[PDB]
RNA sequence: GCCGCGGUAAUACGGAGGGCGCGAGCGUUACCCGGAUUCACUGGGCGUAAAGGGCGUGUAGGCGGCCUGGGGCGUCCCAUGUGA
RNA sequence: GGAGCAAACCGGAUUAGAUACCCGGGUAGUCCACGCCCUAAACGAUGCGCGCUAGGUCUCUGGGUCUCCUGGGGGCCGAAGCUA
RNA sequence: UUUAUGUUUU
């Protein structure tokens, strides 16, 4: 069913990181590939691959995280720790040039679709366009 | 030398717990038949060696480990095996705190040495006939429960552990404080909490005197001159 | 307008040496010197931990009494040096410094911040030659402050001008004490002037 | 070297046959103001004596505070139990910005420029316990790139 | 003003001495915003705190899977007019 | 239509009183047809659809190359996470 | 199988 397709997708990514899986396969786009490739391009996923699941197209996303840790809880720092939808099919968000978000001081990304096709905070501020803004991510 | 072959894994060093398994444990096992989930020991390979790396190294500059298995298994593998390392043990149950509380658990140390004098001594017959018993009665179970804890009186940089579920507790209470933990950990417990883990039958005579034997014998090594074989074979089987 | 009435009351309470006085508060009293305690019936009893609004409270009132100044004015300082680009904090104490009746008393033209004050309303101050009677006037930098024509007699200047001799005037000022007379050469910097205050706090009350 | 200000006394009261029986806790928090914080909170049956443990659990916890020049590296947002404290870094020039309880904390640790709120509940302990959560959390732009490379 | 003070030792009432805050002003009352993420777009909720419709079927409306073109309505960019 | 039961009502007890609780009676109603009423602790006090996040065990019911696997239901215990 | 109740403020 679906309602949201992408949203779908990063959360699925949420929940495979929260229980630390080596990868998750997502039903594929050319748009959720597009997508999928600034978050190894920018270092979020080591990335993925088409594949097939009953002949049916796949994406296998293939999940980064930190170090093992110490003290009680052993457990990875996060590579994603936040991902989450901006503008979703319920109330579609669009921001200009000028209104294009900071997200954490700079520490992090805002992937937004432009003309210009997918880009991120940075590359659609320095070719001054701006478009619907799909979500961010740190 | 050091090291152990697949051939002598096989007494029975692969699997116990059958359906009983915590899940986390999949990595480190191969094939389910006949009940028991068979645990791969080509793993137990690539692991014994980087779990030994830490143990030999820790041994020739003079770190200590701590000994830990309550279960009917593993308790006269674990007494014999660390004296003859000169390591500290635990034998009979784990007091709690023992770690996270070394202080206030070894001032009961303390107690323990000052009941050794005073066995008999320019003190005791004056202690009227009650007393004596009384005194070396609470002398009889402290060296029962504290036999082993009596030496290093400074807290330890690892702890063994044959069941690292059997004692959840004191994974945990050295965890909590840095402690690096290394244990034998068959389907039972996750590999996880384990810094340094053996995947072997934690059960089974068997194995946990040969996993635990010739890790003792890695430990002379590094300090010197690895001897002849000590007490395994005793009732077994 | 100003305050008036006692003023060692002040130079305690607040439990500073605050020099509102001439060349008393210099001497074994600033009254604060026989008696280091808080005016009234209360002084000597022990202290009470105080709240943190109180310590806010008696920082912002210390700061205010040194200049004399009254809290409607103080106020417009604050607000002005919160509006100017700065670090707010500095930009507040320039500001104060920056008054006609303070540097007619840094200039040493007058003993006390309270001489200094009567000195301008009573005009025998100037301004880059002109008349200026007003204590709250502002001074940038390059304004030469003198002493008045008819008003270079009166025992009470040249008294003062006198006892001027020997003692270093502020980095930001400069005093030619043959010719009575000064140049506000430039905005006090923080570490430039040390007061008793801590400016930190007179800005976290005025936050509410 | 280190520094003690304390936020929270109170007496607490249990019941039995006679009477109310009481008990004392404190919060206490402990740093050099060079980027070093601790939190601990310690309850025994008189005022100093708890201040006293105080202190001590205070140090058995503690966090690196990677402060920019005095502020914080980001914007971060953390919540303990139902209480909400939002952490945003100011320019130096600024001021501290909170309350009692976030502003020992974040005082002591360094930090002479920050902004922040406190929001939903405004429980003193459990909002102290979610501003280290939210200090404890911080990453620099360094720590950013070690954690995503590859390698 | 809210919690609350006064029942023969009242820092809570009344006067006093003393103190705190402002000062040609200081208080009171009324009203607006603020604190109130307490109508929540930013930024809330609904097992037991107030809150899931008694259950269905379904009109409008809202939302909508994968691939490729066409238009360019939304959106985005630049320029320019106006924005007294 | 009416056997048993039983608001109301009558009687016996109980009690200071007993318009109740216990006992003996007892009429609507309980049942049927048609037509109304539209409430409820109508409760999982948990709206519906979809995707995603360890397992253990008991059970109902299909399919299986029927020691196990697989699908749809009903229960307990629980990972991560959520929760005052 | 008999019981019901306990003035106001601290
Ligand atoms: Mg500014
Ligand atoms: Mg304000
Ligand atoms: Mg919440
Ligand atoms: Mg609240
Ligand atoms: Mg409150
Ligand atoms: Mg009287
Ligand atoms: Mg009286
Ligand atoms: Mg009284
Ligand atoms: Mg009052
Ligand atoms: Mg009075
Ligand atoms: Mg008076
Ligand atoms: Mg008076
Ligand atoms: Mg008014
Ligand atoms: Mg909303
Ligand atoms: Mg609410
Ligand atoms: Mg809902
Ligand atoms: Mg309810
Ligand atoms: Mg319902
Ligand atoms: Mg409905
Ligand atoms: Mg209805
Ligand atoms: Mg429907
Ligand atoms: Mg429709
Ligand atoms: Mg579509
Ligand atoms: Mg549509
Ligand atoms: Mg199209
Ligand atoms: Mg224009
Ligand atoms: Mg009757
Ligand atoms: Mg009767
Ligand atoms: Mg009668
Ligand atoms: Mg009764
Ligand atoms: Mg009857
Ligand atoms: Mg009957
Ligand atoms: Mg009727
Ligand atoms: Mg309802
Ligand atoms: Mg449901
Ligand atoms: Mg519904
Ligand atoms: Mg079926
Ligand atoms: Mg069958
Ligand atoms: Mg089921
Ligand atoms: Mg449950
Ligand atoms: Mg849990
Ligand atoms: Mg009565
Ligand atoms: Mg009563
Ligand atoms: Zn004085």
């Amino acid at each position: 069913m679906l309602t949201d397709p992408i949203a779908d997708m990063l959360t699925r990514i949420r929940n495979a990181t929260r229980v630390y899986k080596e990868s998750t396969d997502v039903p594929a786009s050319r748009f959720k590939e597009e997508i999928l490739r600034i978050l190894a391009r920018e270092g979020f996923i080591k990335g993925y691959e088409r594949v097939d699941v009953d002949g049916k197209p796949y994406l296998r996303v293939y999940l980064k995280y930190g170090p093992r840790r110490q003290g009680p809880d052993p457990r990875p720092e996060q590579v994603i720790h936040h991902i989450r939808r901006i503008s979703k099919p319920g109330r579609r968000v669009y921001v200009g040039v000028k209104e294009i978000p900071r997200v954490r001081r700079g520490l992090g990304i805002a992937i937004l679709s432009t003309s210009k096709g997918v880009l991120t905070d940075r590359e659609a501020r320095k070719l001054g366009v701006g478009g619907e803004l799909i979500c961010e991510v740190w | 030398e050091i090291t152990v072959k697949e051939l002598l894994e096989a007494g029975v060093h692969f699997g116990h717990e059958r359906k009983r398994w915590n899940p986390k444990f999949a990595r480190y096992i191969y094939a389910e038949r006949n009940g028991i989930h068979i645990i791969d020991l080509q793993k137990t390979m690539e692991e014994l060696e980087r779990t030994f790396r830490f143990i030999e190294d820790l041994a020739m500059r003079g770190g200590t480990i701590l000994f830990v298995g309550t279960k009917k298994q593993a308790q006269d593998i674990v007494r014999m095996e660390a004296e003859r390392a000169g390591m500290p043990y635990v034998n009979q149950r784990w007091l709690g705190g023992m770690l996270t509380n070394f202080k206030t658990i070894s001032q009961r140390v303390h107690r323990l040495e000052e009941l050794e004098a005073l066995f008999a001594s320019p003190e005791i017959e004056e202690r009227p006939k009650k007393e004596q018993v009384r005194l070396k009665h609470e002398l009889e179970r402290l060296q029962k429960y504290l036999s082993g804890f009596r030496l290093l009186k400074r807290l330890p940089d690892a702890i063994f552990v044959v069941d690292p579920t059997k004692e959840a507790i004191a994974v945990r209470e050295a965890r909590k404080l840095f402690i690096p933990v290394i244990a034998l950990a068959d389907t039972d417990s996750d590999p996880d909490l384990v810094d340094y883990i053996i995947p072997g039958n934690d059960d089974a005579i068997r194995s946990i005197q040969l996993i635990l034997s010739r890790a003792v014998d890695l430990i002379i090594q590094a300090r010197g001159g690895v001897v002849e074989p000590s007490p395994s074979y005793a009732l077994v089987q | 307008g100003r305050y008036i009435g006692p003023v060692c009351r002040l130079c305690r309470r607040e439990g500073v040496k605050l020099y509102l006085k001439g060349e008393r508060c210099y001497s074994p009293k600033c009254a604060m010197e026989r008696r280091p305690y808080p005016p009234g019936q209360h002084g000597q009893k022990r202290a009470r931990r105080p709240s943190d609004y109180a310590v806010r409270l008696r920082e912002k009132q210390k700061l205010r009494r040194i200049y004399g100044i009254s809290e409607r004015q103080f106020r417009n300082l604050f607000e002005e040096a919160s509006k100017k680009k700065g670090v707010t904090g500095s930009v507040f104490l320039g500001l104060l410094e920056s008054r006609l009746d303070n540097v007619v008393y840094r200039l040493g033209f007058a003993v006390s911040r309270r001489q200094a004050r009567q000195l301008v309303r009573h005009g025998h101050i100037t301004v880059n030659g002109r008349r200026v009677d007003l204590p709250s006037y502002r001074v940038r930098p390059g304004d030469e402050i003198a002493v008045a024509e008819k008003s270079r007699n009166l025992e009470l200047i040249r008294q003062n001008l006198e006892a001027m001799k020997g003692r270093k005037v502020g980095p930001w000022l400069s005093l030619d004490v043959e010719g009575m007379k000064g140049k506000f050469l430039r905005l006090p910097d923080r570490e430039d002037l040390a007061l008793p205050v801590n400016e930190q706090l007179v800005i976290e009350f005025y936050s509410r | 070297d280190f520094e003690e200000k304390m936020i929270l006394i109170r007496r607490t009261a249990r019941m039995q046959a006679g009477g109310r029986r009481f008990r004392f806790g404190a919060l206490v928090v402990v740093g050099d103001r060079q980027g070093r914080v601790g939190l601990g909170f310690g309850k025994a049956p008189e005022v100093p004596l708890a201040v006293q443990k105080a202190g001590y659990y205070a140090r058995r916890n503690m966090v690196e505070v990677p402060l920019q020049n005095g502020t914080i590296p980001h914007e971060i947002e953390v919540e303990f139990g139902a209480s909400k404290i939002v952490l945003k870094p100011a320019a130096p020039g600024t001021g501290v910005i909170a309350g009692a309880v976030p502003r020992a904390i974040l005082e002591l640790a360094g930090v002479t420029d920050i902004l922040t709120k406190e929001l939903g509940s405004r429980n003193p302990i459990n909002i102290a316990y979610a501003t280290m959560e939210a200090l404890r959390q911080l990453r620099t732009k360094a720590d950013v790139e070690r954690l995503r490379k590859g390698e």
